[PDB]
RNA sequence: CUAGGGCCAGAGGCGGCCCUAACAGGGCUCUCCCUGAGCUUCGGGGAGGUGAGUUCCCAGAGAACGGGGCUCCGCGCGAGGUCAGACUGGGCAGGAGAUGCCGUGGACCCCGCCCUUCGGGGAGGGGCCCGGCGGAUGCCUCCUUUGCCGGAGCUUGGAACAGACUCACGGCCAGCGAAGUGAGUUCAAUGGCUGAGGUGAGGUACCCCGCAGGGGACCUCAUAACCCAAUUCAGACUACUCUCCUCCGCCCAUU
RNA sequence: GUUUCCGUAGUGUAGUGGUUAUCACGUUCGCCUAACACGCGAAAGGUCCCCGGUUCGAAACCGGGCGGAAAC
């Protein structure tokens, strides 16, 4: 994290960035797309391990990071058990599972919540 | 995955040309809040040679630049923050709206800091600028400009 | 050690403000109101043997989240029953374009059983475009708290950004979890 | 000494096709991946078969399988009530989505037409998933639940009918010291000079043809860079501009 | 003409069958000595020859471009 401490700005910078176009102006999405492509091709080559609770809004298809929050469909539904709320994007028509339920918020807890009380400085 | 993200294009389309471009100004402030959270030294006298090294990997998206030599005399003169950034190309927005294409072939770029002015020579600096923060700028020739 | 930085940006987005005092008493006047007019919602979908039937009161998640997409003026009512909820949740704080997203956290759950309805509505809105329901519920609105939104402008020229890296260890799991495969 | 050949084990042979004894050759074409300033029906680069093996740490049910974590389900097994529809009585599921509908989505099951009669190829329907739109009843008729067995899902991650890479798709066997390469040197020859042209710019007090135009004559100048034969030839790759042909981009100016 | 191998702090060289850059010498400092040669600890010092490509990530693997070296 010495050398790698500068890559860090380069990533939220670019993911900020895509928020301030779609902030002022929406439905012109092309600069939101490139920002989202430059920011998973730094990722890709200088190798950082990201939160999922941000990458599960990038829409990993092709690059959408802001778009299915308020223009696609993102709604709840029950397939075979447990219900679903499904996330799919209107570019590449891919969707994403995760299943919301009060049995499992012992595991809900586990992947987010457990390192904001283990991660100590 | 190759022709699937490029069913269109990513490429611009008629109705954001007309974007009103003093509204893309909270762009370049972005990013002139950017480079005081980077470095977070400026005034007294701290290392001229760490700003230029540091502007070399660093994501110069939304950036104020204006060419003041290139090989082709029409280019020179053209000011406006960029867009795009491709592999020897990147689009950039001028005043009142229109938008234009300026190629990254032997020219350089003037970028105007806080209290810096660097020069960015295009004919290095290509090939697909994502890359061009992960690895791989050596020393290699002059630019004769 | 074995000690890998990891970006994690949960950039926290915060609700209303949390005025027990002030947001208790407005579902007393909600329930009021709600009861003297009529309630023949359930009489005409269960039939004991038709105004009150043409709101258009968006009841369960994905009402709420069509509601706000074309173009609608309504009030957005959202409560925390369960912990996972920031999944669901997050439509209510990133859709703010023409609402209000007032969200009764403590008492919207016993709201919907002394109300002569359905079971445990966890998202209720309704659409009241061109009539006249209630006029003071409307002013109920300019007096609940809003929310500022600063991820991605905050109204105002003017970015928020932060640096939250926080470095994941291997050896607080190896504790927890205690799994190993050789 | 015809290697358009034989031998031992094999029986497998790199998408398909076409040209060549010049198969780490070229061309046509299909699919996929990477990628580029011609929205893209585009240019450039790489990979296609089968079998085996590998694929960091962390997170994650799982990175070969199985076991184990938890939920859901009953052509299975067991117990209790038997008070086995009463005013459709009883119980369960349901805005935390029941029911219904849409589809050039499926590598799923079945009916099943035609090409065919080995794997199979395409048109169409049902069931089950997938995704989308729209929001109120629906299920069973002695009943309910635990345990066991089977089936399905599982917020991770660069990745979970995967992809990438390595290895393997055979092994082995055949030469002549004799003069002299449209350059033939080997302590390693040879792209020379001057003059006149060609083509590519520029000019005319010059001539002819008479459509303002064109041709001829004369004068000035550019003709290079990359690089060097060593037995020769075909092909791939790489270093190139005095030049010509094809395809375009960016910006300036004009209408 | 012919073949194989090599390029790694300043030199000589490992290493890796892909995610970390180091051992010996020398320098600096420290240990030690009235002041020392050895021993010993530690630090300064990186275009891992160059570009492209494969891969999540090439000092490495592959392709090309050079370079260097061993001998008839
Ligand atoms: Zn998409």
């Amino acid at each position: 994290p010495v050398k790698d401490r500068e890559a860090f700005q380069r990533l939220n910078f670019l993911y900020q960035a895509a928020h301030c176009v779609l902030a002022q102006d929406p439905e012109n999405q092309a600069l939101a797309r490139f920002y989202c492509y430059t920011e998973r091709t730094i990722a890709k080559r200088l190798v950082l391990r990201r939160d999922p609770s941000v990458k599960r809004t990038l829409c990993r298809g092709c690059s959408s990071l802001l778009v299915p929050g308020l223009t696609c469909t993102q709604r709840q539904r029950r397939c075979r058990g447990q219900r679903w709320t499904v996330q799919t994007c209107l570019t590449c028509q891919r969707s994403q599972r995760f299943l919301n339920d009060p049995g499992h918020l012992l595991w809900g807890d586990r992947p987010e919540a457990q390192l904001g009380s283990q991660a100590d400085s | 995955l190759s022709a699937r993200q490029r069913r269109e294009l990513r490429l611009f389309d008629i109705k954001p040309e007309q974007q009103r471009y003093s509204l893309f100004l909270p762009l370049h402030e972005l990013w002139k809040q950017y480079i005081r959270d980077l470095c977070s030294g400026l005034k007294p006298d701290t290392q001229p040679q760490m700003i230029q090294a540091k502007l070399l990997k660093a994501d110069l998206h939304g950036a104020i630049i204006s060419v003041t030599k290139s090989k082709c005399p029409s280019y020179v003169g053209i000011t406006g923050i960029l867009l795009q950034e491709t592999k020897h190309i990147f689009k950039i927005i001028t005043k009142e709206d229109r938008l234009k294409v300026i190629p990254k072939l032997n020219c350089v770029f003037t970028v105007e800091t806080d209290g810096f002015i660097s020069y960015i020579y295009g004919s290095k600096f290509q090939l697909r600028s994502s890359e061009r923060s992960a690895k791989k700028f050596k020393a290699k020739g002059t630019i004769d400009l | 050690l074995v000690v890998k930085t990891s970006l994690n940006n949960p950039y926290i987005i915060r609700w209303s403000a949390l005025e027990s005092e002030d947001m208790h008493f407005i579902l007393q006047t909600l329930e009021d109101r709600l009861k003297a007019i009529g309630l023949q919602k359930i009489e005409d979908k269960k039939k004991k043997n038709p105004a009150h039937v043409r709101k258009q009161l968006a009841i369960g998640v994905n009402e709420v989240t069509r509601a706000l997409e074309r173009r609608e003026l309504l009030l957005v009512l959202v409560c925390k029953s369960v912990k996972p909820a920031m999944i669901t949740s997050h439509l209510i704080q990133l859709s703010l374009s023409r609402s209000v997203p007032a969200c009764q956290v403590p008492r919207l759950s016993e709201r919907i059983a002394p109300v002569i309805g359905l079971k445990c509505v966890l998202a209720l809105a309704f659409k009241k475009n061109t009539t006249d329901f209630v006029d003071e519920v409307r002013a109920i609105i300019p007096r609940v708290p809003s929310l500022s939104v600063p991820w991605l402008q905050d109204r105002i020229e003017d970015s928020g950004e932060n640096l939250e890296t926080e470095p994941l260890e291997s050896q607080d799991r190896e504790l927890l979890d205690t799994s190993f495969e050789d």
